[PDB]
């Protein structure tokens, strides 16, 4: 599709079965998610917040299903604002800015 | 307000 | 033009007579800025992400050169750790996510 940006540009993800709505973010490397339980192993991560570094769960390997395009990737949790697909996964479904 | 910037 | 999301999609911006490194950035409402003196009043604000919120000034009407477009409206200034270009600004130019 082709998502203006008038709005937050919202879309609907599938991943572990679950129906989730998220962002798609340019500005972020890495997608995050709301606290959520995900599939095995998962390594203590940090990333760099405002005001200093917030705790995350990273997940390798992980299918999303994005607006029906597949990405499989690394897929963070933790306290974020809202769900965030970062470019790890935009670049594995084609998603470019244009202008 | 919301400005998701994320390194 | 076409921006893949390989990298960071860092613009040089202007306002004015100053050039910042910015972030062409789908997940902020709102376009931010650190270290920029602006013309006219402002007032306070707080805007938030992940890890919390930070204190910026609110100037409106700002013009801002992005790649040759000129976008006008509201500019942030604080301590945001990336100069951001928000859907404020994006929507101006014309700036679309496409897959």
């Amino acid at each position: 599709p082709q998502i203006t940006l008038w709005k937050r540009p919202l879309v609907t993800i599938r991943i572990g079965g679950q129906l989730k709505e998220a962002l798609l973010n340019t500005g972020a490397d890495d997608t995050v998610l709301e606290e959520m339980n995900l599939p095995g192993k998962w390594k203590p991560k940090m990333i760099g917040g405002i005001g200093g570094f917030i705790k995350v769960r990273q997940y390798d390997q992980i299918p999303v299903e994005i607006c029906g395009h597949k990405a499989i990737g690394t897929v963070l949790v933790g306290p974020t604002p809202a769900n965030i697909i970062g470019r790890n996964l935009l670049t594995q479904i084609g998603c470019t800015l244009n202008f | 307000r919301q400005v998701n910037f994320l390194g």
